[PDB]
């Protein structure tokens, strides 16, 4: 909880 | 309540709302590493190390028996705090659209900047190599003009077909090399349809680095091991300020040396 | 096959079985740790490093971005080898029940020793503290006499009380300290019997260290992540020898400093 | 167990796994004849000589008997063996991801540059005439710029044409040439289009061999008849190292002497 | 494989 | 077995 979940860009 | 004492900020749950939008948009357009390398999925907060599955002898027990170190690469965690002015935050909820951001916005440049600096030219202190200082290819120097582009890609991708190396072959531009390429020649010389005839996807923009980097991205040459993705989380507040930060945990390995081609800032 | 290359060696099954047999005898008689200590599931051949959850400081990438650095506990490979005759071993399909074994229960002696000492006293290449020097309360030395057991167990006893800690107490003595205790007196005493009363098991024997522990097993104290179980392993052969060996992969760490008391060697 | 004495190998089936991963993918870059030759399913370890159904006279038995010889071209068999450390190879079940696996790389350069002189330049040893010299069109000079490129080619075409060979042409290029048509040119010719409005594929890139070959893949004119595909064996091995080989068995004829063009390197 | 399962011995 | 299946890659 509270994370952007940007992950992986590819 | 986790570490981020999100409950704690006075900050109302559209303030959160219009905060993460903007968090997650300029970090998408600023992250440039996690578009060519092997990005795990979140390990979790207790992820404190990656094996490497090497061994150091050490000096024995005693009698008669060996002994042999596990070695591995610690996690390291970027942190960057930014100060909200609690008027942007109160007007959200207000009916406001254009609350000023723009800490958030550096913040997240700044912690974008440092997670790619790391990941291409190295961060000694937390024993991570980057990719560019560890690539066992003879680096080249970028030219002056952009027709002079589809000479060096050419030959950098001869370096990888000699390596043996297969698989997709990218490109990744700092800021300077980016613009020149992409703002054309006055010559009417279409490098830029040739360059894509020799690369295998769009060119990567990255602000942090000067310079370029060819690389494949068969997989399994560079892991990005991610134990906590980029969050938000709460300092302290004022009557008239809140402290947030940007936070991360990571670490980055490159495992293959000869698949990655540096290009040098041109002189 | 795995790192065990069990099936280049020029032994048979029968011999294997055998050989197991006598090794898991010798191991359970000499481990003592084990048996007062937390002890985890074998974690696979990957199992690298622990986390402690604590962090250090770094000095930072740059533009107000702060780093911290994981820290961990290294796990540690010990490897004893032995030399079979290959005689004993080719008896053994013949129908003999008296092979000489004596070297892999000399190696498996060492091995326990070697991980009893790294867990009781301590190995600092390896990282281990060990549970006797890291202990925050004060050593009591052991009396000449088995008479005078009973009253510094007490003391020992009272020492944890004071501390707060409590769960079942448990002794861990070493071999000069066991046979006094359980030779007698001449007086008539039944200093046996009054131990027994004051602890909460059977004492635990020790051939590995000198002196003893008092500690509680109430769990949580006193971790020991097991990688690799003890195993044996194949090197090499002659015509008429065989190289095994004997290894364990493992870390251990001392959470709560004052829930043991470590008694000295009588003087 | 076979020829390949795998299973005597101190290696475990993860470090096969990986062995097996690396020279697939080094192979596959590096295999250049395959891609524009005909080849056949894999015959068997049996399979000895391939017939070409042409007889030679001989001097009779006896009384008004005529004896005539089938003629058959032998099978050849090439090996190239390697060492490695057995560290990279334990190191694989303890997780290692970097393990040095260049001995093998190096061994699948060689074995794959031996097949590729063998199949275009030939090999007077094992019998094979190879496709360039065995041509009965008159070879073509290449340029020193790559703009000379689509004249060339085009007249290469013309003999193809002209001999009335049909089906789809190919280019195969060697390092030097290849790397002169994709590094493009100072004078913005597109020279890399009109190559490709000329040919029939991509182009293939040949690190073994100087010059290049255009030639018809209609099928029937180049035949590869592979007796074994390259496969890893086991020789000997150390306390510290493996004797490891990389072994393959084929023989190459040329059919149609009309359907190659070979372009000599610029001078 | 090839382990002895000593294992917790408490 | 012990191959790598390169086979061809036409």
């Amino acid at each position: 909880s509270g994370s952007l979940n940007i992950g992986s860009l590819k | 309540m986790n570490n981020l004492h999100r409950e704690l900020a006075p900050v109302s749950d559209a303030a959160w709302e219009q905060i993460e939008e903007e968090a997650s948009r300029t970090l998408k357009r600023f992250l440039a590493a996690r578009r060519v390398v092997d990005v795990s999925d979140p390990q979790g907060p207790a992820f404190s190390a990656v094996g490497t599955g090497h061994v150091t002898r050490l000096e024995g027990p005693g009698d008669s028996v060996g002994a042999v170190k596990r070695q591995s690469q610690p996690v390291v965690e970027f942190r960057v705090p930014f100060i909200l002015t609690r008027q942007a935050i109160d007007d959200v909820e207000r009916g406001s659209q254009d609350s000023d951001w723009s800490p958030l916005k550096e913040a997240a440049r700044k912690i974008a900047g440092a997670e790619d600096r790391a990941v291409f030219d190295g961060y000694a202190a937390a024993g991570i190599g980057g990719i560019r200082p560890q690539s066992s290819n003879s680096p080249l120097t970028l030219p002056v003009a952009a027709s002079g582009y589809p000479d060096v890609i050419a030959r950098a991708l001869d370096q990888l077909r000699v390596a043996g190396v297969n698989g997709p072959y990218h490109l990744v531009l700092g800021e300077n090399a980016y613009t020149l390429i992409t703002s054309g020649n006055e010559d009417g010389y279409p490098v830029l349809q040739h360059i894509h005839r020799l690369i295998d996807g769009e060119i990567v923009w990255a602000p942090a680095i000067e310079g370029g980097v060819l690389l494949s991205t068969r997989g399994g040459d560079f892991a990005m091991d991610i134990g906590q993705d980029i969050s938000i989380g709460y300092l302290s507040h004022t009557a008239t300020h809140v402290e947030l930060y940007l936070q991360e945990s990571f670490t980055f390995r490159t495992l293959t040396s000869e698949a990655v081609v540096s290009l040098l800032p041109s002189e």
